[PDB]
């Protein structure tokens, strides 16, 4: 359950956010510059929606080779040659935060790590300060962002 | 800490146009930027003029206009009126590693005549 | 939104102040309360802010451990408590709101200060 002899709340805690987009296809391979202008008309275009992980800022979808990408920062290539994916808008929403409650601390001036409302001990060992939607909170080594009392940079 | 570089003072006669520059605006790795300008009369609180780059709240005339270019930002007052004599501060989002916002040095606009 | 601060205060090298700010009318869900200060004849400086919905407070690197912003939704009152006052802490301390949009487009401490308080002059020595 716990680690390291730590035994004794309200915090802000945070990947289902969609990023609308499309795909360009021609049997030729690449027009990044005119694909956008083809979209600004509001080669062929079809809607393809992806999700971005708020920490890696990485778009995820089956159309992507390994299911990941990043946005150069202009185009993104898929499984095939002729297909490049491009966003309708070249960012994490700031309306995906919440207020959880797990009480955590071992000594008076020492905090080891918290426990979710499910019961799981996340340790505060080896975490780093991370800015996320403009508010400064720690990124844990397990990979979840929390806004705690806080001394390293991710 | 640091601050945004502004001029110390600009001048204009009534009906003329002046532009206050601002350098060192911050931008996230992924491109989040947020510049804002405030107007402060002597002894009064600051008052918002441009909240996003080139965006105005209600009650602020179209004489006031913002613009962004890289880490630079410019505020333009057109048809300078006497009531525009005040201090002017740009304000930028500090970015990844500095918490909050960073203010500029402040620019004194004096209206002649 | 309408903002009013507590009155002026004169203090002492080594004492502590508490400034207040009560908010009247807020149709906004995503919002934030900040405190910027203004040394005499000098510029503005962001000191720290709070997200009252979550109680999360952010602070500048300076003013570390000397300052704590606490807000209360029930009375819509916010507080800055600065302790161990030096003489260079003589300034006017404004409280400013960030009435952000509920569609999550703008970050939490980007500096969209539309409602401002009248100010509180804190003198030391």
């Amino acid at each position: 359950v716990e680690d390291e002899g730590c035994t004794n709340f309200s915090y802000m805690e945070l990947s289902a956010i969609k990023v609308n987009g499309f795909t360009c296809t021609g049997h030729f391979r690449p027009t990044p510059d005119a694909c956008r202008a083809a979209y600004n008309w509001l080669i062929i275009i079809s809607p393809s929606v992806t999700d971005l992980d708020p920490y890696d800022k990485s778009l995820h979808s089956r159309v992507f080779p390994g299911g990941k990408c990043s946005g150069s920062s202009t185009y993104c290539s898929t499984n095939h040659d002729y297909t490049i994916w491009m966003p309708e808008n070249p960012r994490t929403p700031c309306d995906i935060f919440t207020n959880s409650r797990g009480k955590r601390a071992s000594n008076g001036n020492k905090t080891c790590g918290f426990v979710d409302e499910r019961g799981l001990y996340k340790s505060l060992k080896g975490a780093c300060r991370l800015k996320l939607c403009g508010v400064l909170g720690l990124r844990l080594m397990d990979g979840t962002w929390v806004a705690m009392q806080t001394t390293k940079w991710c | 800490q640091s601050a945004l570089t502004q001029p110390r003072s600009v001048s204009g006669s009534p009906g003329q146009s002046v532009t206050i520059s601002c350098t060192g605006t911050s931008s996230d790795i992924g491109g989040y930027n947020f510049v804002s300008w405030y107007q402060q009369h002597p002894g009064k609180a600051p008052k918002l003029m441009i909240y996003d780059a080139t965006k105005r709240p209600s009650g602020v005339p179209d004489r006031f206009s913002g613009s962004k270019s890289g880490n630079t930002a410019s505020l333009t007052i057109s048809g300078l009126q006497a009531e525009d004599e005040a201090d002017y501060y740009c304000c930028s989002y500090a970015g990844d590693y500095t918490p909050g916002v960073v203010f500029g040095g402040g620019t004194k606009l004096t209206v002649l005549g | 939104v309408q903002l009013v601060q507590s009155g002026a205060e004169v203090k002492k090298p080594g004492s502590s102040v508490k400034v207040s700010c009560k908010a009247s009318g807020g149709t906004f869900n995503r919002y934030t309360v900040n405190w910027v200060r203004q040394a005499p004849g000098q510029g503005l400086e962001w000191m720290g802010g709070i997200i009252p919905i979550f109680g999360t407070a952010n602070y500048a690197q300076r003013f570390q451990g000397r300052l704590t912003i606490t807000a209360d939704e029930s009375t819509s009152t916010a507080y800055m408590e600065l302790s161990s006052l030096r003489s260079d802490d003589t300034a006017v301390y404004f409280c400013a709101r960030e009435n952000l949009d509920n569609s999550g487009t703008y970050y939490y401490f980007s500096g969209w200060f539309d409602p401002w308080g009248q100010g509180t002059l804190v003198t030391v020595s």
